[PDB]
Formats: C-alpha cells, structure tokens, sequence
RNA sequence: CUGUUGCUUAUAGACGAUGGCAUCAGAAAUCGGUGUUGUAAGCUUUAGAGUUUCUUAAUCAAUACUCUCGGGUAUUGAAUG
RNA sequence: UGUCGGCUCUUCCUAUCCAUUUCAAGCAGAAUUGAAAAAAGGUAUGAUUGUUCACCAUUUAAUAGGGAACGUGAGCUGGGUUUAGACCGUCGUGAGACAGGUUAGUUUUACCCUACCGUUUCGGUAGAUUUUCAAAGUAUUUAGAUAGUAGCACAACUCAGUACGAGAGGAACCGUUGUGUCACGCCACUGGAUUAUUCAAUUAUUUGAUCAAAUAGUGUUGAGAAUCUAACACGUGUUGAAAUAAUGGCUGAAAGCCUCUCAAGCCAGAAUUUCGUCUAGAUGAAUACUUUGUCUUUUUCUUGUUACUUUAGUACAAUUGAAAAU
RNA sequence: GUCAUCUAAUUAGUGACGCGCAUGAAUGGAUCACCGUGAUUCCCACUGUCCCUAUCUGCAAUCUAGUGAAACCACAGUCAA
RNA sequence: UAAUAACCGCAACAGGUCUCCAAGAAGCAAAAUCUUUAGUUAAAUAGAAUAACGCAGGUAAGGGAAGUCGGCAACAUAGCUCUGUAAGUUAGCAAGAAAGAGUAGCUCUGGUGAUUAUCGAAUCAGAACUUUAAAGGUUAGGGG
C-alpha cells in the first residue's frame, strides 16, 4: 500500500519499544514486535524508522483491541533525523497510527504533528494529518 | 560441528596482510588503458589533501526524489600547485613485465628534486646532477642524448614523465619534492616523446591533466592508528561482562585437530598507516583561474576558499584546488596521487553536470556562524578593542 | 532561519530542530541553545542573546 | 655515502621502524585572526523588601542595572606575522 | 587427554533453503512441482525448558542439512550432571539405596617452543665489456614470479491492469530511482566521551574580612573547544573484455535417409573461470653521484659500506654456436 | 497430564480435577498474620545487561638504570597423506 | 615496643592480639568530609613514552531486560515537615504501606522564662523581597 521510495532514516525504535497510538481507535501503546521489511542479521533487534511499517501487539487500551497483533506505521520518533536537504530535526515523543496492509488507516483522526517521511509513503494518512512537519 | 548460526565473516581477506607502508606518497600501481587514437595526454597528478567543508548542491537530476531546494554534499579540497617536468622515461614489454630502457633528463633541475637522492641534505656536498649539467651542451654529451630518443621511439612502449611537485607553493614544512611518473596515453611513441620532450621543464598545471566534471581514482595513503586490538581491528563482537581476562577480543582462535592458527582468524596488529585506492570520485569545482575562489552565481560573495582560521592543522589554500566528492583517503597533510579512471563510470549520476548553489567557508573549530571575518565584524558591531 | 531561543541566524546545514506535539516546530544553532530552552529560560534575561541586545541599547 | 646524536620532532609510533628539518635550522614569547564560557575586580543606579538609628542620618541589606559583546581561556595534536 | 549445553570465531562437505543459468509437467497466466550446471554470497528476532531436541508468535528472497577429539573451559559461563549440608516419596528391621524430585555448593599457571597477527636488524642471486661501455657502493623512480580477492540482495515507478484467460485473477526483458547488509575509509555537517580539573555557579572546612584560591584521592552541577568516534553523520565498491559448465543449436558423417559430435569443425549460454582493477610481494631495471678498467685471499679502519695502502704472483687482440614450416 | 488464567508466543507461575507409580494425621495432617543476607513467578521505576559499542582518569603493561627468582625440561620443535 | 618494623604468623607479612586519656566545624548521630595539640612524608626502587589486553573508578544519543539459567553487575528511591495510608490479622501488627505537597538566600514579626525594666536558651510558626526555584559536596529505604 506504500507510494514511494522511502529515503534513509535512522531508526531509533526497537523491538518491545513502546510507542504512543495517534489513532482514535481507542488503543493506548503499542509496544513493536516486529518490522515489516526487516533485512535481518545475527544478534540484530528488528529497527523501526520513521514511515516504517510495523507490527505491534497492544498493551493497553480497549478491550477488542488489547492483547491482539495489530500493524501500525510510526508517524513522529524522537531519534534524530537528517532529510536529505540538510535539515537536521526530531520530534517530541514517538507515536504510530494503526493501519491494515492495504495502508487503509483504521482511525479517522491524528493528534500532534505528522513527520513528512511517513505522510508521503502512505497517501491515506497525509490527508488525516493535522500537520505535516 | 556447526557453527549454530551463520554470520558474514568480519574484515576483508582482500587486503592481508596488513603490512603498514614506508613511503608516504601512495605509487599508483595501475594507469587507464592506452588508446592510440587518440591526441597525447596526461593521466594523472599528483596534490596535497588539505581538510573538508560542506557544500549545498543543486540537484541536476532527472527522474528523481531530491529536493529542488539543493542538497547538503561533503567535499574535499585537494591543494594542487602545478608540477614540473623533469624527463622522461621509456618502457618496453618483455616476458617479465615491463622493463625501464633509458631515461632522459632536463638540463636545469631544481634543489627541491636534488633533495630526493641523498639522506641528509644538510651535511651532502649537493652535488646531484652536476656533471650531468656541466656536459649538457657537449657534442659527446648531446649525440648520447639524441641516441636515447631514437632507442625510445623504435623500442619501447610506454612513455612516462619524471613530474615533480613545488615545495614552496605548499604550507607544508617538507622541502623536498615528490616525484611522480605519469604515464602519457595517446598517438604513436613517434608522437608521445615528441609530446614528453616538449614538456621538458615546462610547468603543468592540474586543468591541463583533468576536466570538469570528472571522476578520478584518488589513491593514497590512510591514517595512522598503531596498535590495534581485535574489536577496532576486524569488528568481532564483544564478549559478555562476565568474562575472565577481559572482554574485547576473539574467544575461539581455532579449532582443535588443524593444530595451527589459521590465516584468516581475526588477530591483534597494526591497523593504521595503509594503501589504499578509491575509484570513482566525482570532482566539483575546479580551482583554476575563474573557479579558484569560492563564490557562486547564487551566492556572490568573495571569498577565498580557506575557512575563517584556515584549515586546521594545515593553513592557507591559496594555489589550484580540486574539489572532490567525499572522503578521500587519508589525513589533512597527506600526499594524494589522483589519476584518471580505468574503469569510466556510466551512471547517470556520473553524467550529472554539478551545480553548486553554496559553499561553507566558515570557521572549522566550533559551532561557527559567519562565513567571511568581514561579515563577523559587521553583525557584532564594534568591540571594546579597537574602540 | 532564525534560532528559537538565542535569536541568532542559523547558517545552513547548521542546527538541530524540535518539534512539540502542539504542531509547533523551532529550529536553534547548537545545543547550548536547545538545552536552555528545554529549561524554560528566559532570553530576556541571557545576556549574549540577540533578544537581550535588541531589548537594551 | 650511510648510521648515531639534536628539534624533549611530525603527517608515524610499544621498542626498533617510518616521515621532515638540521644555521635560509629550530625554539620561545608577544600581536592579530579563530574558538569556549557568559558580563570580571573598584566605585556608582535614595534601584532594593525591611530593621537600626541620629532623633526627623547614615549604617547593614539576597539581588541588581552604568562602565561591560566585559574578564578569563585559546594547541596542549589549530592557523598568520 | 578437564567429561553436557550456550556465548565468541574460523574453516570445510553438498545429499541445495534463497539468489544465477537450463530442461520436464496432468506448465494457458499467477502459483507450484521433478531434475541438471554450481558451494563464489547469504541463511534471522523472541516466550517456556539447563537442555541438543521440541512446540509456538513474528520477519525475510531463504530463515537448508552436516564435519573439524559428539570443533571450541590456562577462551568464558557453571544452568544440569558429578563429592561433602538438608528436605520429600518408595524400598530396607538397620546403616542406607534410587538414569526419582527440590535447594546451596572454590573453575588453578603461559614468562617456554611452534602456529597466527604485527615489527626490526645483518647477508644476498653470475655472466657485461661499442669509455656515448661494463661492474660495485649510496639513493630515488619503477617492475610484479607468487598469495589473497569484494560485492551481493531487496523494494518502488514505468512496462501494465498489457500478454494469458470466458471470468476470477494476472507476470516479464531494457530503462530510472532508493533501501539493507558486507568491505574500505573518513571528520565538514548532526550526536556521544571529555582531568584544556577551559569558563560560570554552588554545598562543607580553613586562610581576620574583600580579591584570590585550597582541601572532599576528579566535591557536584551547566555549557564545553581539541582529539577519538557513530551500530547515531557521510562517501566508494553499477566496472570493461574473452573463454566456459548444464542446456539449446549450425554444417555434418558413421549408416546414400536421420542425428548438436560415446566423430572431425563451430555458435549462443552461470552468482563460473581467465585477463582488467585492489592489497602484500621475491629475483630484477633505469637514472643521479663516488669510484673501478683482470684478479681474489689473509690482517686491518669505521656505526657500517665502497673507493683506498704495502709486499707479492698471474694472461696479455685475432679461426667458437642460428634457416623457418610440415 | 487436562482445563481456566498470565504472554503476540509459556516444559515456567497461579487457581481448580484426582484409582494419588509412591500424600495423609505428634515419621504429625490442615492452616502464615508478623518475621527471613531462605526458594519461585509476574508488574511499576531505573539503567551499556543487550541492539552496538564509543570515550575519560589512576595503577600497570612497553623501553630504561639498579636488583632479579619459580613451575617445567628424553632429544627437541613448519605442514599434507 | 605494646605494633602497617620490637608479640604470634619461617620476614620490616594488607592477617591476629585485652585496656586508660579524648579539641573545633556539622548533624539527631563517637556517622561521612575538613582542621587545631601530637606523629610522619618513609614505610617490597624510580625516570621516559601515553600501543594493544587488563585491575580499580566513570559517562552516553534512540529503545529500555529484547542480553542471560536468573535484572548477575550496574542504574534508580533516600534527610526532615504536613496531608494520607488497602486487603489480611493472633486485634498486638501490616506501615517508613502505597500516594501527593513543601524545603534556598536576605530583611523582618510573633510564641515558649527568672528576678523586680534588666538578663539568658536554642526551638517552633508566620510575612515580604531576590535568584541559577533550593535535602542531595558528604551521609542517605527502590516499591507492589
């Protein structure tokens, strides 16, 4: 479902690495399992950039959605990041919104600002942004 | 057994052994292969590296993602005074390699070439070259001479020039030149000595050997690191905190019944001061007349290429510069033997012609902010100094 | 661009750049800049800012 | 001619090695350029909440503006003269 | 002969999991299935168990199987087993027994030879005499017998909702653009360390007070240049030619026809081999200056080499040695 | 073992079932509130344990002047078959 | 002498060996840290260079036990005042449960007594103003 090529950007999420949920789906943390795409390598934890796919189990939030495998795409990370334009930025805390595979978001909302790398990649989440930093 | 899970092996089988070099100046091993159809040309030179800055690159791309704004690209200026011709040599092919026949010399040779023959200048009675002078214009002497192109030009195949660097162009407190042969790719031997013996004491200067806008194969010689352990070295991974006598290195050298220590386990030594050689390094700017200073059509500024304070550890870049795409091997100081490509790229990257929307010139130490001293006097006002 | 806090002009390619979750974005010089800002630090009251200096004489 | 020795030698370095210079040497300060920190020490702004007094003034007073983009530091592996 | 497993690291086998090149299908497409060349590259993250094994949750192009004293303990760990304490269950009249269970239980030395990684010091290659030559010394520029080898893989746009197919579904070659990892670097930009005990502040004690410091083995905090470094910044390895393997073929006999050849002669075809390029590299070559012009041996001067010195002795220009190919 | 629960995933933990190879009543059976440098499991905070290693200080290590042992030792020490 | 050199340990061994006298700052404290009277600067040798691998002490971007047999090791909470404090229970305890607020500097005010206005004590409370917003140099509970 993702438009693109994504550039480089330097994960900063790992595996069991809690991440907020932007949504409005009523999950509160999704902490990431894995990393859709992930070129593995020995001793190597999955890494989670920004516009990254990645699927996460809920640790709290409501009920039909807790305790369940879900696939979610980081919005905004906390890791710094260079864009190739030479501009060096980081956000204030990370956060991900739940998606199906096909990138059709399940909420209808974002809160907070939307990092440009991971609006582009998927089309159906920059028309949700408030913002697109 | 078997290893339980496999993993790429670390470091490179390539390059052992890892025998650090003497000389300081990296001999280029290889030069572009000859086409004879073509006018007499030099390929290669031989500057000075001398630090890096950054630069902010307008993308002339087609078909691509980058930003129209311009992209942030590292460069690297490669002081380059013209070198000067002192001779020529000729090779010829035979069933052990090439094999030097003669070598013809200039008459007039400076005391930065002198230097190069003996070990201690100071104490030598410097008398280099000088029956070689004082005959020069003797019809024995001359005849000799007339007999070494002819010799060349029936029984050789490659024809080099003797080309020696200026010493007192560059910052560097080194008196003595660097030699370089630098093989010329062209016509017939007819006409490549004909082209050599033209040369001869004449100055060459580096847009007479390059171009715009083309890739190199810089070599050179790396950094100097001494003694180095298992986890700089190769990269093994380091042990768990519990160990005993100590972490950072490799815990099985071998196994058992080979009964020897195998050629490819990961060992202590010295990495450090290394040859290597880089292919396919695109240049910018070329630092010859016009382009010797740092302004743009963008930003149309002034200024020299030296940064506010000169290159650290160096000085002041005041004589032709390259500007070169990345890092190059080697630290500031150093002796860089670039050459023109064996292998042309092809890449439209390497077809891009580059469009240079700014240059940082500002000071290296720190986190400076203005780019020329006469633009930080204006924004800071007057001091208490000076007033 | 004009840093956050110090009210300096930012070269190119030069800073670091935060983004709060109320959708604002400031860009600064260094991060002895950023860190005084994170600690709610007036510029007002620094006296190598640019704000001060304008503020004053 | 090479080696030792010297610059408490660097572009190298465990020791050797390697690289530069060795009287046009080299070193040391000083003056600039370039950086780091944040306004030095002395006295003044009845700034200053109040107390004490002469008996209706001074004294003490966190902090605080002027001189102050000030002082301090800056090759030690930074660059000029 | 320190007797399980795991962590770390290297190499080897192919009975091949992926990538490359080909044949067969009950191969229309997509998916899959059987086999051939081929070991140069890659083959993961976790919950429970001491586990090898196992079973699950994901991810990737694939998460293939094995050997090296069941690789690897003066490499580590000590979870189990496998001493001495203690408890339970069964057995035994009793001491006690239990591949039954639970808990606590010291892991010694390399400074030796070799191996491997690096690093020095002394020695050295035999046939050359157009003085415009030849040889030795010192130094520079080169040369490269041999040894190693490096780049792989994925994804997106276009191809294209096209070929195929009734429909459902549904690819590919050239081209463009990025990512991951491996290797080689590198210090501009961004980040980290920081006893420049740099600048500033401040807690306790002591210099009568201010200034200036000192002590708490670096008192602590904030900023912090230099240098080092990034798995955290960024560059290079898109690089050319020839010949091959499985296989497909051309002309073509044997065998008047047929056949790619267990025939002569050729072409196309691999992540293959060899040149090219990269790193280390021995015998060498040219030039510069000092000499030597037949000759070595022994003593002897130097940090060391060459030239050099003395007394000797030895021959003195003149008939040798080439056809190639079948 | 089976069934619930814990986790994305549970030979682990807890709660129930009991033809219990071989539990069971001063060889004490059931029950734990407080207490424990006792045994086991899961949460919150925290962090170089790990992704992934980077850097700083003292003492060493290296070289040098003086002093200066011990374990061990058939003879010794390049490989393939 | 009565011990990091006179005793016992093969010795000028970081081990062991019964007692008396006891200043200031600071604190609740004979705690940690600094000083006065007293003792000593030598107690198995030093200089240079600032490589690896070490012993001892540290710090770190983003994530936070994914490492491992196991949170081993390390990090984090920590003094005092006020508010508040569950299930269970042998009714005593659990309890410092858990959780939250305050704390500096300077200038002031009031309360707590003896003798008939003077004199003496550290202790508690409250109010302005300023700053770099305050136990944390040292000592100093992680909780369920």
């Amino acid at each position: 479902g993702r438009q693109g090529n994504k550039f480089r950007v330097t994960c900063g999420l790992n595996n069991a690495s809690t991440v907020n949920c932007a949504d409005n789906t009523g999950a509160k943390t999704l902490t990431i399992i894995s990393v859709k795409g992930f070129h593995g390598r020995l001793n190597r934890l999955p890494r989670a950039g920004c516009g990254d796919m990645v699927v996460a189990t809920c640790k709290k939030g409501k009920p039909e959605y807790r305790k369940k495998m879900h696939t979610a795409v980081i919005i905004r990370q906390r890791r710094t990041w260079r864009r190739k334009d030479g501009v060096t930025l980081y956000f204030e805390d990370n956060a991900a919104v739940i998606v199906n595979m096909k990138g059709e978001m399940k909420g209808s909302a974002i809160t907070g600002p939307v990092s440009k790398e991971s609006a582009d990649l998927w089309p159906k989440i920059s028309s949700n942004a408030p913002t697109i930093v | 057994s078997h290893r339980k899970f496999e993993a790429p092996r670390h470091g490179s089988l390539a390059f052992h052994p890892r025998k650090r070099v003497h000389k300081v100046r990296a001999t280029v091993s290889a030069f572009p292969k000859d086409n004879a159809a073509e006018k007499p040309h030099l390929t290669g030179f031989l500057g000075f590296k001398a630090g890096m800055t950054h630069v902010i690159r307008e993308v002339k791309r087609t078909n691509t993602k980058l930003p129209k704004d311009g992209v942030l690209e590292p460069v690297t200026i490669i002081e380059t005074p013209p070198m000067v011709v002192a001779g020529f040599v000729g090779y010829k092919k035979t069933t052990t390699g090439l094999k030097p026949i003669t070598a013809v010399f200039a008459e007039h040779i400076a005391d930065e070439f002198k230097r190069r023959y003996t070990k201690k200048w100071y104490k030598n009675t410097k008398n280099q070259f000088a029956v070689h002078t004082e005959k020069y214009n003797d019809v024995k002497a001359k005849s000799k001479r007339e007999r070494q192109i002819r010799l060349i030009k029936n029984r050789c195949d490659v024809v080099r020039v003797i080309a020696h660097t200026q010493m007192a162009l560059v910052p560097l407190k080194q008196k003595k030149a660097e030699v370089m042969e630098i093989q010329i790719n062209g016509g017939s031997i007819a006409e490549k000595v004909d082209f050599a013996v033209s040369l001869l004491e004449k100055q060459i200067s580096v847009n007479s050997v390059f171009g715009t806008d083309e890739c190199i194969d810089v070599c050179s010689v790396t950094k100097g690191h001494g003694y180095n352990g298992v986890i700089k070295r190769f990269g093994v991974r380091h042990l768990p905190r519990k160990t005993h006598r100590g972490l950072r290195k490799v815990a099985c050298v071998g196994a058992w019944h080979p009964a020897r220590v195998s050629w490819t386990v990961a060992r202590a030594g010295q990495m450090g001061f290394f040859k290597r050689t880089e292919v396919n390094k695109k240049i910018y700017r070329l630092g010859c007349g016009d382009l010797k200073n740092a302004k743009t059509e963008f930003d149309i500024t002034e200024k020299g290429i030296t940064p506010m304070g000169g290159f650290p550890h160096y000085g002041v870049v005041k004589n032709d510069f390259l500007m070169i795409k990345g890092t190059v091997a080697g630290i500031r100081r150093r002796v860089i033997s670039l050459r023109k490509a064996c292998f042309p790229s092809t890449t439209r990257t390497a077809q891009e012609q580059i469009v240079l929307k700014f240059i940082d010139t500002s000071s290296k130490y720190g986190h400076s902010r203005f780019q020329t001293t006469t633009e930080k006097k204006a924004r800071m006002g007057p001091m208490k100094k000076d007033l | 661009q004009v840093c956050a806090f110090s009210g300096f002009k930012i070269p190119v390619a030069k800073g670091r750049k935060y983004v709060r979750l109320d959708l604002k974005s400031f860009t600064f010089i260094n991060k002895k800049s950023l860190m005084q800002f994170l600690r709610k630090t007036n510029p007002r009251k620094v006296f190598w800012t640019a704000i001060y200096r304008q503020l004053n004489k």
